[PDB]
């Protein structure tokens, strides 16, 4: 079975590439500008830097 | 070399503000602590205070 006519087709291929460059401050989310809560938080160490 | 999203220590609060309702009435502590008669336990008294 041999083709005698053809066609040129166009297809769309969608690919995600990036995401929203989120960033988080622990102190606001967890404590909310409260120094005492931050002081208690310091006992946890390097979770937030991580 | 580079850019760093540093933690947020720059500003710290300085003073306090206290706001309360404008009531000068003294509460009737006497009428409950300094009472001629207390209710018996089965019929304990319930006093609204306001
Ligand atoms: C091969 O096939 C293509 C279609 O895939 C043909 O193109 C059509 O031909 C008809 C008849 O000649 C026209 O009415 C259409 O307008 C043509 N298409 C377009 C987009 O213009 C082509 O003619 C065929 N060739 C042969 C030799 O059969
Ligand atoms: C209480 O309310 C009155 C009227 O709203 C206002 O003038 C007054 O400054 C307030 N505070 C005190 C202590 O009365
Ligand atoms: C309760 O009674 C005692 C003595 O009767 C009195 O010294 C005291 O001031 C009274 N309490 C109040 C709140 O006035």
């Amino acid at each position: 079975a041999i083709p005698t006519n053809f066609t040129i087709s166009v297809t769309t291929e969608i690919l995600p590439v990036s995401m929203t460059k989120t960033s988080v401050d622990c102190t606001m989310y967890i404590c909310g500008d409260s120094t005492e809560c931050s002081n208690l938080l310091l006992q946890y160490g390097s979770f937030c830097t991580q | 070399k580079g850019i760093y999203q540093t933690s947020n220590f720059r500003v710290q609060p300085t003073e306090s503000i206290v706001r309360f309702p404008n009531i000068t009435n003294l509460c009737p502590f006497g009428e409950v602590f300094n009472a001629t008669r207390f209710a018996s336990v089965y019929a304990w008294n319930r006093k609204r205070i306001s």
